[PDB]
């Protein structure tokens, strides 16, 4: 089983659809190939390439798409945060006039260790092709929130959508017990053995795994999690006394049941009251987070 | 053994672009 | 054995909600 | 017992504060 | 050190009586026969920030310069005009100076008809009077009309608003306007945006507030030529009926003597019911700030 890396003979156009991006933005990378320079074998392989390491990195994101013509797998794309690569089978070596692209989403990165507002950029290569993404860095916003909600897609796991419940992110003073009702929407399940509590500040500590939510109920004297498997609800309390100077971040991944489905929800409400500042009764913090798009088309003429 | 805790919560984003400019005024007689 | 180090700060949030309208304008022209 | 690896990458950031309050409207119609 | 109670001549005030949005000149005059004017010294005219009356301070700064020696420095705020004087000063023996600038006079009178309330601007120990003029709301339902003015915090650019179907009604052609921007003064694209309020509520400011406008309301096209300094704004009727488009921009001002800023804008719109306008001229007008400071001294 040999191969050859094609994509210095074989690439026709490297298309980068958001060419400027903000910090963990997501772009939409296109690559087009045709055999009009060199046949298209088994073992042919086209190379997509970006930077990896340094102040610039662009992780993209981890999806599978086979290049199919009239129910035949001619061709693969496997995507990987470190590169992307495709792979072309036997079944290929029939056809002629071959043309197509791979088309996927790519999570760009600015990693500039330096204060006020940053452009760097970053070049994706692939064969002798060369696309310039410029990735923008905005000024750190003042550290003054107490609770809110954020879900993330990681670039080596996109069957799994991460929750976060960041609570008292500011290690103030809570003048009430913090309660906080959490209701997953559709498209995607619940799953226990993720559940993981990271504590910062007086009572700093990390649960995670099986005993994860009895070790936090038992650490913590009068907190209780209670989640519900099937509607998908997490109850979350956390008494006043434990809950000062300390920062609560609950997180947890949702298996993804339908791909096809294009974002995900997951709707929560808030109780809690930061000493000084006003209190909070029922207000509703809900996340979207958007799925990934990937293609990966192939024309040819067989006989 | 066990591998350590997801990382702390990014920088909080930028600041709302100013508000829009306010509603026209009462208009004049004669 | 051992607990390890926590990861990597994440990215940074998004742009605030943009800002309320300003006071009204003066009277039109006589 | 040798040391545990580092943790996964953070959770994107908090949502910027509400934008300043815009500026005086224009003046009204003749 | 606060030198204005022993050292101001006299405090004036241009137009006496005025309505409410117009500018007064006002000037303050400062003499050295009642003690030397040294380095550290401040000369505050205060008037009323906030109120019935609000008076609003054209942002200048006006240098006092004297053959070629910058002795003081006049510096003009919407809360008040502080006049220091610098190290320079202290050569000089017999001095005799003025600053006169412009200042924005408001009523904010909220009651029924006609209102007057006096303004009372106090430097030193002296004290003027400004006449504020209220002249109640009309039954002007002006389809588009064309309206720009100058900040007191801002006198470095220009805004000009395109206020398109202000009384939101039912449209019967796709509204397009041209506008012509004038000499001494510069677009910035930056400052351009658009406010939609009616059926659709929405606000686009600031890069790409063209491009979103243009996504977000299909049909509509926003044409703008920057060296040239012409807009040119069409919107389709299904869209154009029941919203009121506000584009406002702020132009730069490449011409701090120019005495006024025009801008010119040709309509062309029906309005159900009524009249079809078809290139009709919408120009309006904007003055401008002059604001002065000289200084007279002898060795």
């Amino acid at each position: 089983g040999s191969a050859r890396d094609i994509s210095s003979t074989n690439v026709t156009d490297l298309t980068v659809s958001p060419s400027k991006i903000e910090d963990g933005g997501k772009t939409t990378v296109k690559m087009t190939f045709d055999d009009k320079n060199g046949k298209i074998q088994n073992g042919d392989m086209i190379k997509v390439a970006w930077p990896t390491s340094g102040t610039v990195k662009i992780e993209g994101y981890s999806k599978t798409v086979p290049l199919t013509v009239k129910g035949e797998q001619v061709g693969q794309a496997v995507i990987t945060p470190d590169g992307a690569t495709i792979t072309f089978n036997d079944k290929v070596e029939k056809l002629s006039d071959v043309s197509g692209f791979a088309e996927f989403e790519v999570q760009g990165r600015n990693l500039t260790q330096t204060n006020t507002s940053d452009d760097k950029v970053a070049t994706i290569t692939s064969g002798n092709k060369s696309t310039n993404v410029t990735v923008h860095k905005s000024e750190a916003g003042t550290s003054s929130v107490f609770y809110y909600k954020t879900g993330d897609m990681l670039p080596e796991d996109t069957t799994h959508v991460r929750w976060f419940l960041n609570i008292n992110n500011e290690k103030s003073y809570v003048s009430k017990d913090i309660t906080i009702k959490d209701q997953i929407q559709g498209g995607q399940q619940l799953d226990l053995s993720t559940l993981n509590i990271n504590v910062t500040g007086t009572h700093s500590n990390y649960y995670s795994g099986q005993s994860a939510i009895t070790d936090f109920e038992k650490a913590f004297p009068g907190s209780k999690i209670t989640v519900d498997n099937t509607k998908n609800t997490i109850d979350v309390t956390i008494p006043q006394g434990y809950g000062s100077y300390n920062s609560f971040s609950i997180n947890y991944k949702t298996k993804i049941t339908n791909e096809q489905q294009k974002e995900f929800v997951n709707n929560s409400q808030a109780w809690y009251q930061e000493h000084g500042k006003e209190e909070v009764n029922g207000k509703s913090f809900n996340h979207t987070v958007h799925n990934i798009n990937a293609n990966a088309g192939i024309e040819g003429t067989v006989k | 053994g066990p591998p350590g805790p997801p990382g702390p919560p990014g920088p909080p984003g930028p600041r709302g672009r100013t508000g829009p400019p306010g509603p026209p005024g009462p208009p004049g007689p004669p």
